[PDB]
RNA sequence: UGGCUCUGCCAACGCUACGGCUUGGCGGGCUUAGGUGGUCAGCCGGUUCUGUCCUGCUUCGGCGAAACGGUUCGGCAAAACGUCGAUUACUGAAAAUGGAAAGGCGGGGCCGACUU
RNA sequence: GUGCCCAUCACCU
RNA sequence: GGGGCAGGCUGGGA
């Protein structure tokens, strides 16, 4: 490989890639109105959005803009299931051109990295290095302040070709702040422009021991002012370039543990955030005063593998107490 | 009667596409066969109970048959064992039968809309 | 592109098709693994199997209830399919894996049905 | 009337029951069909003259239609053609005969 | 009632269901639904027996004309001989006595 | 009254291995036999998903006509007649589901 | 898929329009994705009881202070990968859906140890 | 609504 | 006493 990129919309509307983003798109979306709809005439509707891709007469259809508000008030956007499989037939092709250039440590939307592998990072890069303190910084409204035109700065360093870059274009337009939540297309634009800070942490100010998910930046460190010092240089960096507000930040020493995607994590042991417990706790208790204590054990299955990293039993003694039922 | 013979002669598409493939399943599959050939060239008929008569809900009836030759497609593509109705064939096959609910879409509209 | 459109889109019968498609997806590889002989009740067994998926979709594309009480039978005759897979049929044709594993599936389309017959009832 | 209907419908079995014998195996599927809405034709025409209610009428005439379809189906659709267009002319006279009778029947009982 | 019909009616079965089953394989089609006429015939009139709406006597009678109508089809169906004209002159008879059955039955509803 | 699915259960049980054997020669018999004894099952089913009576009556029919198909397949000669202990040995299994059906149509009948 | 409207032979329930049909044997031909969950990007508090733990430097501002995942330890970092160089040079009127490199930064990579 | 990771279920290599 | 972690307990967004 060499840069450039200079014909990808080929390889967007090949036939074996729309079928992937089919596949990609409805997968575990079978049960809904956008796929049953579609599934009707999937391989004819498969052809008209590859002639309409390949013709560059492609029109992203609009978002319904709900709110879901689940842990905070978020308006989630979503698509039709043709954009969403427009954007999976891009995402096919246009991810792994950027996902590539991520360095090693930017641990979201990427595969075979993700939630763990970052607070696996953390907790190791903790205990070698012997880190004495950690900056934790997080970006106010991340996807509502993406720039939406020097991302296409970075999303137009790579595609160089001339009908892609349109079709990201038609995707998310390159105007103004606010990249669509809920979006594929924007996930991915998203962790290539936090990337921006992950090289000026890494490439400038050479930080060689940190970790982003997304919005979210860990930097272990050895002395409490360096690490200030490079939040100073990083929040002043994507401020005047990137146009992201620091919404919280600190530099605690590692006693504090680093609230690092739904895991407090010291250098020794890794809880998790006391909102997921009693999320999860009211969400058992909902259920067992609803009547299903069946569908529970895949619940409780499923969290287990969640709270298995994590130094639990601060909810499993607790169900058993509430209900008695055998939990482990 | 210009939408049930126009119906019918694109209908005839699919047929004269589809019943090939309909006559190619392996015994194997005989009974998905003898019930594809039954959806497909029983659909006449649905059609032509739905120009015989005006009532929306025998068009409808014709639309519930595409719907299951489409299931034939989809069902005959996913049988692993012999083997059937490639991707290829149920996307070309997909499109004729979609030019069969354009002009059956055109005529519940032209009876809906007296 | 907007998706090719039937017309009567219902998405209780496009739920329970693609539910149901599920059953046939898992039975029909048993149901042509029954031998020779037991080719009758191979033959009547895939006739409820495959054609279940038509009482479905006749039941979408349509504005009576009734209907919608067939595919109930049908689904019931299914379920006594499996009791006669395994349970009649002679060299065993359906394993009790099998059996519970498929009436797990049934289950699904049985409840997609129970509330698509309420729906409807209301 | 509810015999002449058959006895002219015999002509149209008398006619098509030879080609319909005529197509190769491979097309054995589509004979036994083409078999099934030829000779079957005749009790949607008995079933009619019993009980005279105009709803097997009317299913009557929709087997002919589907019977002028497997005409057009055997040749035009089956790739080695089992039916010549001289047979498609008069097979569909021989149906149009049973069609006239089928048609004043459908008046005489939707006269009132 | 319906028991005299069908033990009048197997007495057609017993003649013709031998003679059904040496129409040749080539007349195929034309055997098995005669086959399927002669035998469910019986739960025409079963079902007209076990039930009571006249339809159902009706539809017993139309069966019965169907398999006179399979007679008069098999006599001289092709080049390969199906059913002798003396098996359908037999048979007829059978299926008189039957249609009688039947048309008295049909009288004594009415 | 779903019970008289189970104990036509064993009617099929007993009946569909002598409808399995039933030889080519006579498979236009067994095919219809197959479905008479088969699809006697939703001829129950049918009923019980209703309760009316004519969905009974037709269950009723049904026995009657799988009675016939055990007098018919009695006299289809040659080593394949069902003997004449099965022709008693299923009119009994028979039985035990019309003596259900009786009650069910009389319970109906008599609402 | 208990096929074949398919043949040869041989039978024998049978049926024959006397040709055969049928039927039985007997050869031959034809016949990885998926589902359902959950995770996380992705709450704001209030409050003290409990448990623990820290309570120094000082410039006087503040800085503070609270048994392993192969998450292993080293060694390397040539190559490949990434990144910048670069949609640059160059080619060509034009990069026009051609097109580098010398480098620079990396560790993502590599090598063994031990364990997985 | 989006993906990543994970759990279970189905299923044969 | 003040902190810091950890566990409750509760109120709203829901």
């Amino acid at each position: 490989m060499g840069k450039r990129h200079r014909n990808l919309i080929d390889q967007i509307t090949t036939w074996e890639n729309l079928l992937d983003a089919y596949r990609k798109t409805s997968h575990g979306k079978r049960r809904t109105w956008g796929y049953l709809e579609f599934k009707e005439y999937d391989l004819a509707n498969l052809l008209a959005l590859q002639a309409e891709l390949k013709a560059g007469n492609y029109e992203r259809g609009p978002y319904r803009e709900f709110l879901v508000y689940e842990p905070k008030p978020r308006l989630i956007s979503a698509l039709e299931f043709k954009d969403r499989l427009v954007q999976h037939a891009l995402c096919n092709i246009v991810a792994p051109i950027f996902e590539a250039g991520l360095l090693p440590y930017t641990y979201a939307c990427r595969p075979d990295k993700g939630t763990h592998a970052g607070v696996c990072h953390v907790q190791a890069e903790l205990r070698r290095t012997r880190a004495t303190h950690f900056l934790k910084s997080d970006f106010s409204k991340f996807f509502p302040s993406i720039d939406r035109a020097a991302l296409y700065a970075m999303i137009d360093k790579k595609i160089h070709c001339a009908a892609t870059r349109r079709l990201l274009r038609v995707v998310l337009p390159d105007e103004g702040v606010g990249i669509p939540i809920g979006s594929l297309t924007s996930q991915l634009f998203a962790n290539v422009y936090g990337g921006a800070v992950d090289r000026l942490l890494h490439d400038e100010l050479k930080q060689r021991h940190w970790a982003r998910y997304m919005d979210d930046i860990v930097v272990l460190g050895d002395d409490p002012e360096e690490l200030r010092a490079v939040f100073y240089r990083l929040r002043d960096f994507a401020s005047e370039r990137l146009g992201l507000k620091i919404s919280h930040w600190q530099v605690a020493p590692v006693s504090r543990g680093i609230n690092f995607l739904g895991y407090r994590i010291w250098p020794t042991h890794k809880l998790l955030r006391k909102s997921s417990v009693k999320r999860a706790k009211r969400k058992v208790a909902n259920f067992i005063k609803h009547g299903e204590d069946e569908s529970l054990q895949r619940f409780l299955a499923s969290w287990s593998g969640h709270a298995q990293w994590a130094d639990t039993h601060n909810l499993f003694t607790w169900m058993e107490e509430q209900y008695g039922i055998a939990c482990h | 009667c210009y939408d049930q013979m126009l119906i019918v002669e694109r209908y005839e598409r699919v047929i004269s596409y589809l019943y090939p493939i309909a006559q190619s399943i392996p015994r194997k599959h005989g009974v998905a066969r003898e019930m594809f050939l039954k959806c497909l060239l029983g659909q006449v008929e649905l059609f032509i109970v739905a120009g015989k008569s005006n009532q929306v809900s025998k068009l409808y009836a014709a639309d519930a048959g595409l719907a299951m030759l489409r299931f034939w497609l989809r069902f005959l593509a996913g049988i692993q064992k012999p083997h059937a109705m490639t991707p290829h064939q149920v996307e070309t096959a997909q499109v004729l039968i979609a030019e069969v609910g354009r002009i059956l879409g055109s005529w519940i509209a032209r009876v809906n809309r007296k």
